[PDB]
């Protein structure tokens, strides 16, 4: 059981600072160096620091004015802080475990956006299964997750009882700006009407968790 | 400062066929210790990277002997031979030779596959949505292969422009297969009771069907 | 032995590069980690772990115990000849090294751990502990007169579970060797009080925190105490090794320590590894019930994480910092150097420092202040009648990304101008 879990902010104004706390399980910080990683949406990953065992820290020559790398050994956390935060900085951040000068472990990443908006909670609106919506004995019922700013959504159907069939679309920045997304399940035409299908939505963020029953 | 070129933007490579990428370094990446630090991650859809290769061709824990890390100086390839489903991604090369540490633009590997046709579905909004006073009719399309798709939203018989965003999902693992929803989003207003909202899909491997919803 | 005692600006210390000396060969291109450089008489010990990679992982090449003499390299400069070099077969089965020297033979003590680090994976360490003597001039010979290892016929722990070297340097008196060590107390069984801990001037400090940071976490199964491992040559065929814990008069988490003679008088130094930041060294008032005077020193720290930095004196949960020991070299007024990084919360810019309780009187950089450094090892003793103090300094190589440790030679200046 080794993890590393990133805590972030979600969202960062600009020239404000991002502060992201990493949690590390099964390992002491002692024995491994810790390194950060950042991908920005879109474009490829990009390396911006390294926390030795002995807590020499070595940092890309570009974020040294705004970058620092800190951890508690005691607490098993490594924390990173930047300063200056520009929508360019926007991405997804990751806190590494390297082995080697090479990145054994990597942790879930942490969705940070840089922005001047608020943050904002989601509706979910249900994609009822019909007759339209029906081909052959596969039938299709979905949620429609709306008006959300910060990125990060994890939807379930059944609290993850069902997994089966189950696609989540990228989520598209509206003219609104706030992201919408549409999560759809493959069902049997013969279970719907008997069988409840529930949606659970999670926007870490506003920290919302919705359960919306879907029905034809 | 080292700067990590990777050839291929995009590889499209059928199964059982063999995959070639290939990352140039712009400076020699031999260390003083004599060990060239390159390393390939994969970054599977939906994933943090992981690690395949270090030290040019030294294959990680766990990773398959069909993956093969080659290369001399600055010239480095991976190969996958036998190229299975579960291999599509993103690749990029890493060099940990020299502070600081630099990764390649990436390469997409894609899957060929034979023709597959898409399964389509329409969704009216819901009465809930419709109290918010928004409009959203979505349109499924699951299960093709050729990403390549063109969807026509019709409202009443009038082909509609500017109300319309697409959405596709990464390929599947298990299908090699891409699924897209097209949102149409009006207002309660704007949808003045037109009947006839449709939905055309064209995609290689049909003849072009239409599925709509009467308003009422 | 006469040194200026008097604050001043002018860059009066001039050291020198005497690195040449130690089996560093910067071109191998490797990292050179776990130092240790011990001074007794005119003879030293020496001892690193090479390896082909990263520092904290990367494949170990080599780990060298050498020893030998301190002498006059011909221009009135000390430098260190290495006369006996040991490589310990299984290199990665040695930790924490100590060396004291007695009677022309270096003694260093080390753990053998089969499960890593003791400190790390303590409670599966076996506890073994290896003796290795050598000699600091050897002589061709047939057997094991140059280096030969010691029967520890026992252990006597006390109450602890296990009990380990931990640090540098020790000393001798008579017949009995003195290393530095720590014992591992069950923290169930580690009797403490809260109110006894010192968060009156700490808004945020909490009582349980001087306890809770005596482990290297909160929940750890053992307490670290620091302490000294006493070694009697003249005692039986096969001496036994006797732990002895150290006073709880400033207690901190068990941490790298060093004991050594300066002036006439073991003098005790405690690295600073968790929330008592302030520099932890005195005159050993007693060694078997030892019991250290510390230096209420008001101006010597080190550098710490966020939760412990330098300056810091309120309790807290923390586990961090860098061993950066210091020499006494005048009792009469005590003032001593060492080599301490100038920064509050970054591994950097050593300075070497000479310094009373309440004043550093004069300081030169070895290094820039961007520069990245940890452990610091210093030792003076006389040259001709000049106080010479040579100070190991672990300094980061940037085209390498590798550390590796430098050699100063710094003459205590008899004259303020
Ligand atoms: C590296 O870290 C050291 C140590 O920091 C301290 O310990 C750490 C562990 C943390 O707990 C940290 O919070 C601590 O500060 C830093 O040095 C320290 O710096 C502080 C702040 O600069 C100093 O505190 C000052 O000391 C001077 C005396 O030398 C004193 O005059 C200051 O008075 C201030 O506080 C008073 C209330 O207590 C207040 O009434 C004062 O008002 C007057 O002055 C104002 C301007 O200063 C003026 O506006 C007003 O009208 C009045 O005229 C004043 O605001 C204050 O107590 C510490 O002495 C100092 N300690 C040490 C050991 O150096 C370093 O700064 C840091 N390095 C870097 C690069 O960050
Ligand atoms: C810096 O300041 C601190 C206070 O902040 C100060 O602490 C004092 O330390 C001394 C020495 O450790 C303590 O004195 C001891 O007290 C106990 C109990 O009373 C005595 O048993 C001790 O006597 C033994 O040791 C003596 C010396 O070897 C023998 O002569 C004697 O026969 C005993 O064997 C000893 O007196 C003292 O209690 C504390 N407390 C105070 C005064 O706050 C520390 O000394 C200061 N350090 C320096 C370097 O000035
Ligand atoms: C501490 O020591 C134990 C004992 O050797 C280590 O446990 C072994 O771990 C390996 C790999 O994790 C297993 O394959 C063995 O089965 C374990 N041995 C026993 C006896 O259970 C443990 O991993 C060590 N921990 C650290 C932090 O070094
Ligand atoms: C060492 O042992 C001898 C006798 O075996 C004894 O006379 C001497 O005092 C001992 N030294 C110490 C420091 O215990």
């Amino acid at each position: 059981q080794v993890q590393l879990k990133e805590s972030g902010p979600g969202l960062v104004a600009p020239s404000q600072s991002l502060s992201i706390t990493c949690t590390v399980s099964g390992f002491s910080l002692t024995s491994y160096d810790i390194s950060w990683i950042r991908q920005p949406p879109g474009k490829g990953l990009e390396w911006l620091g390294v926390i030795w065992t002995g807590g020499v820290t070595n940092y890309n020559s570009a974020f040294l004015s705004r970058l620092s790398i800190s951890k508690d050994n005691s607490k098993s956390q490594v924390f990173l802080k930047m300063n200056s935060l520009q929508t360019d900085d926007t991405a997804i951040y990751y806190c590494v475990r390297e082995g080697d000068w090479f990145f054994d472990v990597w942790g879930a990443g942490t969705t940070v956006t840089v922005s001047s908006a608020s943050t904002k909670g989601p509706s979910v609106f249900p994609l009822a299964p019909s007759s339209k919506s029906t081909s052959g004995g596969t039938a299709a019922l979905g949620c429609l997750v709306k008006d959300y700013f910060p990125e990060p959504v994890t939807v379930s159907w059944n609290s993850g009882a069902l997994t089966s069939g189950v696609h989540t679309f990228p989520a598209v920045l509206q003219s609104s700006g706030l992201y919408s997304l549409s999560s759809v399940v493959t069902v049997p035409s013969s279970s719907l009407g008997t069988q409840t299908y529930i949606c659970n939505v999670n926007h870490k963020p506003s920290n919302t968790k919705v359960d919306k029953k879907v029905e034809p | 400062d080292v700067l990590m070129t990777q050839t291929p933007l995009s590889l499209p490579v059928s199964l059982g066929d063999q995959a070639s990428i290939s990352c140039r370094s712009s400076q020699s990446i031999v260390h003083s210790n004599g060990n060239t630090y390159l390393e390939w991650y994969l970054q599977k859809p939906g994933q943090s990277p992981q690690l395949l290769i270090y030290k040019v061709s030294n294959r990680f824990s766990g990773v398959p002997d069909r993956f093969s890390g080659s290369g001399s100086g600055t010239d480095f390839t991976l190969k996958i031979n036998r190229v299975e489903a579960e291999d599509l991604g993103l690749y990029y090369c890493f060099q940990a030779s020299h502070v600081p540490y630099t990764f390649g633009g990436g390469t997409k590997l894609e899957i060929k596959r034979t023709v597959a046709a898409p399964s389509v579905f329409i969704f009216p909004p819901s009465d809930e949505q419709l109290k918010s006073g928004t409009a959203s009719v979505v349109c499924l399309l699951n299960n093709f292969y050729p990403r390549e798709a063109k969807v026509q939203w019709k409202v009443d018989n009038a082909l509609q422009s500017g109300n319309s965003q697409e959405s596709v999902t990464e390929q599947d693992s298990k299908d090699s297969t891409y699924s897209l929803s097209s949102t149409l989003t009006l207002s309660k207003a704007d949808y003045e009771k037109h009947k006839l909202y449709a939905c055309e899909v064209t995609h290689q491997g049909l003849s072009s069907p239409v599925t709509k919803s009467a308003a009422a | 032995n006469n040194i200026c005692l008097q604050k001043t600006s002018n860059q009066i210390l001039k050291p020198k590069l005497i690195s040449y000396t130690l089996p560093v060969v910067g071109q191998s291109g490797t990292c050179i980690t776990d130092p240790l450089l011990a001074m007794d008489e005119g003879y030293f010990a020496y001892s690193h772990l090479e390896r082909i990679g990263s520092c904290s992982r990367g494949v170990s090449k080599q780990r060298i115990i050498g020893v030998g003499e301190v002498l006059d390299r011909g221009d009135e400069v000390p430098s260190l000849f290495m006369t006996n070099v040991w490589t310990p077969p299984n290199p990665n089965t040695v930790y924490h090294c100590s060396a004291v020297y007695n009677n022309e033979f270096y003694y260093v003590l080390c753990a053998v751990s089969t499960v890593g680090d003791p400190i790390l994976n303590s409670t599966y360490w076996s506890g073994s502990l290896m003796m290795t003597r050598l000699a600091v001039k050897p002589k061709s010979n047939g057997g094991g007169y140059n280096q030969h290892q010691l029967a520890l016929r026992s252990i006597e722990k006390g109450r602890y579970d296990k009990v380990m070297p931990y640090g540098p340097s020790g000393i001798k008196q008579g017949d009995t060797l003195y290393f530095p060590a720590v014992g591992f107390l069950v923290r169930t069984e580690f009797k403490y009080n809260d109110s006894n801990c010192p968060i009156t001037k700490c808004q945020y400090s909490k009582p349980e925190n001087c306890r809770l940071s005596m482990g290297i976490r909160p929940n750890s199964h053992y307490i670290l105490r620091s302490g000294l491992l006493k070694y009697n040559l003249s005692d039986g065929e096969n001496p036994k090794v006797v732990f002895i814990e150290i006073s709880d008069q400033r207690l901190s988490i068990g941490s790298p320590s060093k004991i050594y003679d300066s002036l006439g008088q073991p003098v005790f130094y405690q690295a600073s590894f968790s929330w008592d930041t302030m520099i932890k060294f005195g005159d050993v008032l007693t060694v078997n019930p030892l019991v250290v005077n510390w230096r209420n020193n008001t101006v010597i720290s080190r550098p710490g994480q966020s939760q412990c930095p330098r300056f810091n004196t309120c309790p807290e949960i923390c586990w961090e910092g860098v061993y950066n020991d210091a020499f006494l070299i005048d009792r009469i007024n005590w003032i001593s150097a060492g080599v301490f990084l100038d920064s509050n919360q970054t591994a950097e810019n050593p300075v070497f420092t000479v310094f009373k309780d309440n004043e550093i009187l004069y300081r030169a950089q070895l290094a820039s202040e961007d520069t990245n450094a940890q452990k610091t090892i210093t030792n003076c003793f006389l040259l001709k009648n000049k106080i010479w103090c040579i100070s190991l300094v672990e300094i980061y190589d940037t085209g390498d990304n590798v550390i590796r440790p430098k050699l100063f030679a710094v003459k205590i200046p008899e004259q303020c101008t």
